[PDB]
């Protein structure tokens, strides 16, 4: 604190969110990063027990859910990535690798 | 918080920014009542819901919940503050805004 | 914080800054003055004293009230101090100490047998009473010829009688304003 | 906007006003000074330069930081400037240039065969080194009698030898303070 900053400002931040257990049809569980996919978002929120619904994972059919994600990650072509400069803040980790899917959620 | 107020202009001394400003609209709402209930700010005085931790997936901007404030004994100009932000292991912080001013140039 | 008068110019007030960082200036009200002092907070440091000088007051009872002003214009509660002020110790040097029995052109030896001296009244007699002038007269040996106290008067006459007596018991002159309480001219005037 | 130092007194800072109309004053921090300059915005015009003078600094590296203050007390980002300051070119005129070999009353012709001169040191020697005094001596014909440089010294002696030699190769006097960098008294003093 000094004559040029006579008070503390408000503080808010931009962050990249919780890591989620994305599955793969081969039986891996990458669990490494955020995912923009709404299914894996829902699954984490439901199976969390510290918060959320406290549902045990054994009640879900993984071989079904992975097909649903394979639907929801279909590529769109109504636009092209170069029209989106923000992309890093939009959530894409690389502007060149396809970042386009029917649905992306933040 | 009652300590932190002694370092803020009367504009702010107990105010806080809201979270998830645009909750989902549906035909259940009147257009007016929706946009009139969309609200930017809250007062923590007489409000407890503000202090619930949010969960984030993808990229978002969120306000910090203060949980500790103090000054170095010899030099009251030096102020430490702790802001809690988000549940779980996040992929990480990207940026900070002090007031609305971001560190990185727009 | 820690508002404190301090004697030596009559003295200084001093204080440590308010911890409310939006403070822009301090105001001081002094008993019997028409208007407050105003003291800017151009730098902020919580351990560094600010100061105001008090100058030209007579010795006497006074009270001081000091208030911080916030940028929104409201003020702290006052702090009060009540004290006796005292005379400025370091008086002016006497001015125009001069010899009146002096020739056309200018003197080395003066005119006539015995000198006649004048000087001009100091400012401080306007405020502090019982000031006097102290005068000392010396030969080239710098022995005492004569030493004199002059009470609120600005002229003195040396005499051929005085020269004779001082010689018989056996020029340069120095004079200063003086008082009690250590009140003195900071230096001698001299001829 | 367009914060700019400008040389000639060491020089002037200048800038164009901030476009944020609630600006009340600018503050300037100068390297090594105890306190900022403060400059009011008593009139608003977006194309009119504001100015601050820089006076009495020695030549040397300095930095300046300038900030606008909004009526709410917050400040802009700073603008910074770093530059070498340089000597004030226009020095004081020499004072009390006077002849010491002078009679009771006052002289026309001086006393004795050859003049003895004194003058009083200028202020600028307190700041800028390698100042000197330049002295020139002339007859009623205003021919050169003699020209002299005096190094940080405040007296000089003319001589009957000098008068004789200057006559044989063949009064009025003028003197000025001077230096490098165009440092000069704005005018001659003279007798």
């Amino acid at each position: 604190i000094n004559e040029n900053r006579t008070e503390i400002p408000e503080v808010s931040a931009e962050i990249q969110g919780k890591k989620v257990k994305v599955y793969h049809s081969d039986g891996r569980v990458t669990a490494n990063s955020t995912s923009l996919n709404g299914i894996w978002q829902t699954l984490d929120y439901l199976t969390s027990d510290r918060y959320g619904a406290n549902i045990t994972i054994d009640q879900f059919p993984l071989q079904q859910l992975i097909q649903e994600a394979a639907i929801l990650d279909i590529i769109d072509e109504s636009y092209q990535v170069s029209w989106q400069p923000y992309w890093r803040y939009v959530g894409w980790t690389n502007p060149l690798a396809e970042n386009r899917q029917i649905v992306q959620m933040n | 918080i009652s300590i932190l107020a002694k370092y803020q202009v009367q504009e702010e001394r107990y105010k806080l920014k809201s979270k998830k400003k645009l909750f989902g609209l549906s035909r259940s709402y009147s257009l007016k009542k929706y946009y009139e209930t969309v609200t930017k700010e809250v007062d923590i005085d007489f409000n407890l819901a503000a202090k619930y931790i949010p969960v984030v997936y993808g990229v978002q901007k969120i306000p910090g919940i203060p949980i500790f404030a103090d000054t170095e004994l010899h030099n009251p100009n030096i102020v430490y503050v702790v802001y809690a932000f988000a549940e779980g292991e996040i992929d990480g912080f990207l940026d900070f805004s002090f007031g609305d001013n971001p560190m990185i140039c727009v | 914080r820690d508002f404190k008068y301090t004697p030596t110019k009559n003295g200084e007030l001093s204080w440590l800054p308010s911890l409310t960082n939006n403070v822009v200036y301090y105001s001081i009200v002094h008993s019997g003055h028409a208007e407050p002092y105003i003291v800017q907070q151009l730098e902020t440091n919580p351990n560094e004293r600010m100061i105001q000088e008090i100058i030209g007051e007579p010795a006497g009872l006074a009270i001081f009230e000091i208030r911080a002003v916030d940028i929104n214009g409201r003020r702290s509660s006052p702090v009060t101090l009540s004290i006796e002020l005292n005379s400025a110790k370091n008086l002016s040097v006497v001015s125009n100490f001069r010899v009146t029995n002096t020739a056309s052109g200018d003197v080395t030896e003066f005119v006539g047998p015995d000198v006649k001296l004048a000087w001009d009244r100091i400012p401080e007699e306007d405020i502090i009473e019982s000031i006097f002038y102290t005068l000392e007269i010396h030969d080239p040996q710098n022995r005492m010829l004569r030493s004199v106290r002059i009470e609120n008067q600005y002229t003195y006459d040396y005499l051929l009688t005085y020269n004779k007596a001082d010689f018989a018991l056996q020029l340069y002159f120095r004079i200063r304003a003086e008082g009690d309480d250590g009140e003195q001219s900071v230096e001698w005037a001299s001829i």
